């Protein structure tokens, strides 16, 4: 999982 | 009632896919984003679009290319779709370059700017970041310019938006599922509220870091489509  | 969606065309689904970013910018590769533009690709193509996909465009090549888009005539088509993929900000989503406003983009299909579309559908779907607030989440005869768009957002305005790099963004993993399920018995609404709740039920942040962890979504859909919209 990462953020945009 | 309904949109006519009898035309001999469905329309364009243009996709643009922002996976590597100029180093000067700093910004962060995007892994994972080639999911979502395959998955989006194959998607609508079912749905009888005809997709075109572009990748790492420029914040220049971004704004030509909707306009060029916005230039052809649309006649003989139902709709328009256009997906978004790529970092971002409230009101801002990044060419490989630097910033493009979403609003400049969005206004070249105004129905007085686009007179082959006016009346019908245009839809902005957008993965991208829209802030960097994170939902830590809680145990449970004239028509306006502005008329028959929709903005499908992936996340709440303020927010950061997830994507896992083997499995996609959460946004797009769902959407492409729930219109695969769906898009042959349900108005898109109802369709992107199934996505809403997906989204929100389904995925929960896993992270190292706690600042980063054991978090969720809520996508926001904007519609100002003045009809029900059934892809079949």
């Amino acid at each position: 999982d990462e953020v945009d | 009632n309904s949109y006519k969606m009898d035309y001999p065309e469905m329309g364009l689904c243009i996709i643009i896919n922002n996976k590597n970013f100029h180093k000067s910018t700093g910004m962060t590769s995007r892994s994972g984003t080639d999911v979502d533009a395959a998955n989006l690709r194959e998607t609508f193509r079912n749905l009888k679009y005809e997709v075109r996909n572009k990748n790492d465009l420029t914040r220049e090549e971004i704004v030509e290319l909707m306009r060029d888009v916005s230039k052809e005539d649309h006649s003989k088509r139902s709709s328009f779709v256009c997906v978004l993929l790529s970092h971002g900000e409230e009101g801002i989503i990044f060419g490989t370059n630097g910033p493009v406003d979403l609003k400049k983009i969005t206004n070249f299909f105004r129905g007085d700017r686009c007179r082959s579309l006016t009346g019908k559908p245009k839809l902005f779907i957008i993965q991208a970041c829209r802030g960097t607030e994170l939902d830590c989440g809680i145990e449970t005869h004239k028509i306006p310019v502005e008329a028959d768009f929709l903005y499908a957002y992936s996340t709440a305005p303020g927010y950061y938006s997830w994507r896992n790099s083997k499995d996609g963004s959460w946004f797009i993993q769902s959407l492409c599922a729930m219109l695969k399920q769906y898009a042959d018995k349900l108005e898109f609404m109802h369709i992107l509220t199934r996505v809403n709740r997906k989204v929100a039920t389904e995925f929960e942040s896993f992270s190292f870091d706690a600042t980063f962890h054991a978090k969720k979504q809520i996508p926001c859909i904007h519609s100002m489509l003045t009809k029900e919209l059934y892809f079949y």
